[PDB]
């Protein structure tokens, strides 16, 4: 609440549970690596 | 206008009586809304 | 066929599987900031 | 990661019958299925494989037409429906999952067949059952005349276990089927679902 940004983008989608491990900066798999991957530089957050 | 990438719009409307060129007197342009567009603009157009 | 896989593999999501394979909705907040002006910000604190 | 069968049994010539092979501990629709065929005391004779039901489903050359695989991603079953069985097709059944979607750091039996179930035991012969008889002789016991293979043969019902030594059973002229187990015999036939303690 006290840092103010351009833009917000709100990626949603629906993976597997012992997948969501995998949409966190630097994973590799088959989420991250094939179908969403986030770089390392990442700023943002993820809500599963 | 373009500041800071903040794009300005001052506006008045006035009731006049005229047919060509500007009326005289003076009516300053109040601030009407301000658009955080933050990109370069160079030209534009009208609508009719 | 071999070697033709169709890319996309479905997910089994069935009720009765483990939190493991529960479909689990995530949403990825990616925060941009650049020179175009900071347009989204948090809710300004406002004291009495 | 275990793939079970079941239906294997007693089959006259000709007839017809339905292998189901439950798969758990993995996500079943990600790799595809086969079936292999092992003659008693021969090698493994590849029998049908499969990825997708809308896909193609590829089968040996010996078995095109008589046989028919499936499969059930709700279920994680694997179906194989022989019929019109013929007299060579006597064998050992395995459901073996063959992998072939590698992931990146992931490296797993792509395109290996990775993982063999226990395999069920199909006999194509119209020759009927027949109860075990245990034949007593290093103690031993004999297990003579007993239809079809398998039988589980133990000493002191798995109790005595070291030096228990269990050779393979012969095809004699009447057809029946003799082991010997060398050091109680337990003797348990499922087929005839018979369990002798001498």
């Amino acid at each position: 609440n006290d840092l103010c940004f351009t833009n917000v983008y709100a990626d949603s989608f629906v993976i597997r549970g012992d997948e969501v491990r995998q949409i966190a900066p630097g994973q590799t798999g088959k989420i991250a690596d094939y179908n969403y991957k986030l770089p390392d530089d990442f700023t943002g957050c993820v809500i599963a | 206008k373009n500041i800071d990438g903040y794009f300005k719009i001052y506006s008045k409307h006035t009731p006049i009586n005229l047919v060509r060129d500007l009326p005289q007197g003076f009516s300053a342009l109040e601030p009407l809304v301000d658009l955080p567009i933050g990109i370069n603009i160079t030209r534009f157009q009208t609508l009719l | 066929g071999f070697n033709c896989y169709f890319p996309l593999q479905s997910y089994g999501f069935q009720p009765t599987n483990g939190v493991g394979y529960q479909p689990y909705r995530v949403v990825v907040l990616s925060f941009e900031l650049l020179h175009a002006p900071a347009t989204v910000c948090g809710p300004k604190k406002s004291t009495n | 990661v275990q793939l079970l069968e079941s239906g294997g049994g007693l089959v006259q010539p000709g007839g017809s019958l339905r292998l189901s092979c439950a798969a758990s501990g993995f996500t079943f629709s990600d790799y595809a299925m086969s079936w292999v065929r092992q003659a008693p005391g021969k090698g493994l004779e590849w029998v049908s494989w499969i990825y997708s039901g809308s896909g193609n489903k590829y089968y040996a050359d010996s078995v095109k037409g008589r046989f028919t695989i499936s499969r059930d991603n709700s279920k994680n079953t694997l179906y194989l429906q022989m019929n019109s069985l013929r007299a060579e097709d006597t064998a050992v059944y395995y459901c073996a999952r063959f992998p072939i979607a590698r992931t990146s750091n992931s490296q797993s039996s792509y395109d290996g067949m990775d993982v063999w179930g226990q395999g069920t035991l199909v006999t194509v012969s119209s020759a009927s059952t027949k109860g075990p008889s245990v034949f007593p002789l290093a103690l031993g016991c004999l297990v003579k005349d007993y239809f079809p293979e398998p039988v589980t043969v133990s000493w002191n019902s798995g109790a005595l276990t070291s030096g228990v030594h269990t050779f393979p059973a012969v095809l004699q002229s009447s057809g029946l089927y003799s082991l010997s187990s060398v050091v109680t015999c337990n003797v348990d036939h499922k087929p005839s679902n018979t369990k002798v303690d001498k």
